[PDB]
């Protein structure tokens, strides 16, 4: 296939995030 | 003007954002807020820092494991 | 505590000494002989905000107050709004 | 409001007062006595007049409403008079209870002043470990 | 009085906040469950945070041949 | 017929702030703004969803199409779509988690008419959250398509300048 090892930037610096930002609004509420 | 974070109480209906900081900076004062006993306390401090230890290792492996297949050895 | 800061003294006495501040202190409540027999520290605290203009004027004559009250209405500083 | 206009203490505009929070939570506000009509400096920055009706005026929230005294005592007067109004009634009479004027002798209602022990050699620090047992919830 | 006119018609007035115009257009039912999913919103969006944020980024970050940083 | 209105501070009593001057409640504005969820709530938040979603949809394009990273593109897929159709989708639940700051759990249908409304206590709230997915969820097909008649649109342009 050659040269594809870029995803585990977004699932953390990106998505991961997303996960808990969302998520986390449970201090707001859940 | 609900209930919420759960531990402390007098922080737990204040209707502001300190509500927030403050929430994320008691966390770790175990001795005397609400949840606590000389018993809870110690061993509250106890299998924390064994969740110590426990964050070094995932520190460490990963030290030994961007080196391996690329940065040269 | 939640309102818990001692001004008390011992003289209580509250003629050309202190009464500034905004609603909280509906005290002269005279105890059995304290000379100009007007006594304690406050009345019913669940009312008002954190001053210290507590003290400023008539002795406490040890600390004086000022925010010591942690949990913490908002009603209780001025911005619930 | 207009089909039911029943004012007081005259004004115009202002982007002080009164917002949101004072229908979805609490009201509070002062009433009061006046002679002749006379002009007053406010709270929330303005300033207006007085004559009569109930002088009924509604604030906010009671440390600013109290504030006519700090000056709205160096201006003559015995009687002003401030409430408090929820979104439906009662408990909680702010003014009203009993005798006035926080400096005289009927009851003694709260207040106490000594916690346990008094202002004596608290060298003595906190003392038992928080434990639901032995009297410290005061 | 002439320049007393009458108030050249009284409106009556005040309109309203009564009726300045209809409403809204007659589009609408014409997307009646047209687009559902949000319109059967009954439990999702732990759904649309896996997909949609795994094909905004999957793909999205990858590629064949660079055209690089 | 006054001096502006029978002049007043506010609907009525001046201890409410707002200032009623104008750009706050000229007829020339007010009306302007309440089809919409300005004064009164049309049919439920449900279409009023895609002229938001949409109208605001094929915006967010010459700001990341002419504006983007590595600017005027010869991609084609972009002087459009491209990504952006990310931003209506990161904020198509920026909004949904916060109708989550709305529950309130009823169905009762009445976007039909009946005895002409008020919603009466209209303020506050009384729009509970099943609606507020009724209006998140005009948002996503609005946000997302409406990014496409931007994209779809050829592009004939001018200026300028
Ligand atoms: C010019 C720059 C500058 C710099 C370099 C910093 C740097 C810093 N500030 Mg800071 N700060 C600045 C200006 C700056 N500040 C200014 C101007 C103000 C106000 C005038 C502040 C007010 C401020 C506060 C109050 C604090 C800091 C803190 C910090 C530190 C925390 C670092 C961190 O990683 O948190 C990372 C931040 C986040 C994770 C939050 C961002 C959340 C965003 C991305 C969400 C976007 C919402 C999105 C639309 C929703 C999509 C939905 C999705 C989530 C599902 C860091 C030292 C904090 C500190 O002391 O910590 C030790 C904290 O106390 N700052
Ligand atoms: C982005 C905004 C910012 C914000 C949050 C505010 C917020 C506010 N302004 Mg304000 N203002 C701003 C920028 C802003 N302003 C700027 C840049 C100016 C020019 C100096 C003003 C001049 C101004 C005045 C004179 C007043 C306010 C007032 C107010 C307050 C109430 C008025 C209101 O909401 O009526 C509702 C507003 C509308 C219905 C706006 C409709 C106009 C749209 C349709 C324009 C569409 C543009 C069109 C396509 C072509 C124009 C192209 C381009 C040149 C813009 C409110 C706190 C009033 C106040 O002090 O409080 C009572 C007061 O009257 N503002
Ligand atoms: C705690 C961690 C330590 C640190 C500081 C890092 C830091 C990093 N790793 Mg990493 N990694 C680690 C341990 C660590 N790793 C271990 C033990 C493994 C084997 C499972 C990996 C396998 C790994 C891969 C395949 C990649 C990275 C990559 C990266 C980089 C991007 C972040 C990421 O997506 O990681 C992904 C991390 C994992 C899949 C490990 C999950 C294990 C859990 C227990 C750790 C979560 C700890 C958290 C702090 C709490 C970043 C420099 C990425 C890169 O190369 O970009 C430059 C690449 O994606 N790591
Ligand atoms: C930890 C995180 C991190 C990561 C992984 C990224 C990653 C990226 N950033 Mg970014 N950024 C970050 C933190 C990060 N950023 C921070 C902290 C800031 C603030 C300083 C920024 C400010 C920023 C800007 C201003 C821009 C980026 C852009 C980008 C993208 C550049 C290449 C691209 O087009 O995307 C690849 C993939 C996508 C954009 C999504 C793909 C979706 C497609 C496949 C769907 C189409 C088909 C169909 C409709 C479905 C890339 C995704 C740029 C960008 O994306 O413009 C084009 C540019 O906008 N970033
Ligand atoms: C963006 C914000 C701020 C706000 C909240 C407002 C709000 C308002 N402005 Mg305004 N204004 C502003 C900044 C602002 N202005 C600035 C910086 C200027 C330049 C000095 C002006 C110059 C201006 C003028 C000349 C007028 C207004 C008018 C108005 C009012 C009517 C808007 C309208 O007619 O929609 C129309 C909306 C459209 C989308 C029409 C389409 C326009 C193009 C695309 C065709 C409204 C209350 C009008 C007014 O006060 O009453 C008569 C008008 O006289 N404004
Ligand atoms: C990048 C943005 C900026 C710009 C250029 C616009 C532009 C527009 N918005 Mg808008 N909007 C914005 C930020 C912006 N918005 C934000 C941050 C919010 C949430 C705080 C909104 C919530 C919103 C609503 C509810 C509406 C608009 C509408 C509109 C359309 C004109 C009416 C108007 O704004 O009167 C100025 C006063 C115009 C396309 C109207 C529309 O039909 O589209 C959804 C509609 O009323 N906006
Ligand atoms: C050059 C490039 C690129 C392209 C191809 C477009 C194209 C378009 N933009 Mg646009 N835009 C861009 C960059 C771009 N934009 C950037 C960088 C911004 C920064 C905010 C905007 C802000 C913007 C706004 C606020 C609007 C548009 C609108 C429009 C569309 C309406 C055309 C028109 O004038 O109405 C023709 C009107 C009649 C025939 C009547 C059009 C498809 C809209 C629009 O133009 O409506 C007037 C909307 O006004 N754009
Ligand atoms: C405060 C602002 C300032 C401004 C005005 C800009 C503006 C810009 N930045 Mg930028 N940037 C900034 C601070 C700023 N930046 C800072 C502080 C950092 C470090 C924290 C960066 C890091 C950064 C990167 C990596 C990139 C940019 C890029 C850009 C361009 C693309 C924006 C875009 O398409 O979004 C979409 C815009 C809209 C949807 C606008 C809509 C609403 C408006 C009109 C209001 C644009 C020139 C990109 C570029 O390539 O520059 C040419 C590039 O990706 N920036
Ligand atoms: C209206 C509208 C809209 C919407 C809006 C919205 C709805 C928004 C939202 C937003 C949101 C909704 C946001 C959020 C954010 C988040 C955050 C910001 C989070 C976070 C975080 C963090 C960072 C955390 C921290 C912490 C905690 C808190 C815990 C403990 C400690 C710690 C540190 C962990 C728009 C514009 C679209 C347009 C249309 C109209
Ligand atoms: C994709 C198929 C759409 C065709 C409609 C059939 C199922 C609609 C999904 C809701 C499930 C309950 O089925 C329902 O469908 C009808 C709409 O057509 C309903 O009719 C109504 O139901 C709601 C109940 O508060 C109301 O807000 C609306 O007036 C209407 O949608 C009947 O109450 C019932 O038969
Ligand atoms: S010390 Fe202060 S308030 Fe205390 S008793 Fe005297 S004046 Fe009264
Ligand atoms: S010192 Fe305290 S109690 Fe006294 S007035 Fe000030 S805030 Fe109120």
């Amino acid at each position: 296939m050659i040269n594809l090892p870029s995803l585990f930037v977004p699932l953390v610096g990106l998505l991961f995030p997303a996960v808990a930002m969302a998520s986390l609004f449970l201090h707001v509420e859940k | 003007a609900l209930r919420i974070p759960r531990f402390s109480q007098g922080i737990a209906q204040d209707p502001t954002t300190r509500r927030i900081w403050f929430g994320i900076a008691t966390a770790h004062d175990f001795e005397s807020h609400d949840d606590i006993t000389e018993g809870r306390l110690y061993q509250n401090i106890f299998a924390s820092h064994f969740g110590q230890l426990a964050i070094i290792f995932l520190w460490t492996s990963g030290n030994l494991f961007h080196v391996a297949w690329q940065g040269n050895f | 505590m939640s309102h818990s800061v001692k001004i008390y003294d011992t003289c209580i006495g509250c003629t050309q000494c202190v009464r500034a501040c905004p609603t909280d202190v509906l005290e002269m409540i005279p105890w059995g002989g304290c000379k100009a027999k007007q006594i304690a520290s406050a009345p019913r605290t669940e009312d008002c905000v954190g001053c210290k203009r507590c003290e400023s004027a008539c002795p406490t004559d040890f600390l004086s107050v000022r925010v010591y009250l942690w949990h913490e209405t908002t009603r209780s500083m001025g911005l619930a709004y | 409001e207009l089909d039911p206009n029943t004012p007081s203490p005259i004004f115009a505009g202002s982007t002080g007062g009164l917002l949101r929070k004072a229908q979805v939570e609490e009201f509070y506000v002062i009433t009061w006595e006046s002679p002749k009509e006379q002009i007053f400096e406010m709270p929330t920055g303005g300033a207006a007049i007085m004559r009569e009706g109930p002088n009924l005026l509604k604030l906010a929230r009671k440390e600013q409403c109290l504030a006519l005294g700090t000056r709205l005592r160096s201006k003559y007067k015995i009687k002003y008079q401030f409430y408090r109004v929820f979104p439906s009634g009662e408990v909680q009479y702010l003014h009203p209870k009993d005798g006035v004027y926080p400096e005289k002798v009927n009851p003694g209602r709260q207040g106490v002043g000594l916690n346990m022990r008094s202002i004596g050699k608290n060298v003595s620090p906190i003392e038992v470990k928080f434990t639901g047992k032995q009297p410290y919830d005061l | 009085d002439l320049e007393d006119i009458a108030n050249t018609t009284g409106q009556w007035d005040v309109y309203g906040s009564d009726a300045p115009s209809p409403y809204n257009s007659l589009q609408s039912k014409f997307f009646e469950t047209f687009a559902a999913p949000f319109t059967k919103r009954g439990l999702l969006l732990k759904f649309l945070i896996l997909g949609g944020g795994s094909l905004l980024t999957y793909v999205s970050a990858n590629a064949p041949q660079d055209v690089l940083p | 017929k006054p001096t502006y209105q029978v002049i007043q501070p506010l609907n009525g009593d001046p201890f409410i702030g707002g200032l009623e001057t104008p750009v706050t409640s000229s007829p020339l504005i007010a009306w302007y703004l309440s089809n919409l969820p300005a004064y009164r709530t049309a049919v439920n938040p449900l279409l009023r969803g895609v002229e938001v979603g949409l109208a605001h949809g094929f915006l967010l394009v010459g700001p990341f199409v002419k504006a983007g990273p590595l600017r005027n593109t010869e991609y084609a897929g972009a002087a459009g779509s491209l990504a952006a159709a990310g931003l209506v989708v990161i904020l198509s639940m920026c909004l949904t988690m916060y109708g989550i700051a709305s529950f309130k759990e009823g169905e009762p249908s009445i976007a039909p008419a009946l005895t002409l409304t008020g919603r009466k206590k209209q303020p506050d709230q009384l729009q509970s959250a099943d609606g507020w997915a009724k209006f998140t969820g005009g948002f996503f097909f609005g946000g997302v398509s409406g990014v496409t008649w931007a994209c779809f649109l050829m592009y004939v342009l001018d200026l300028p300048y």
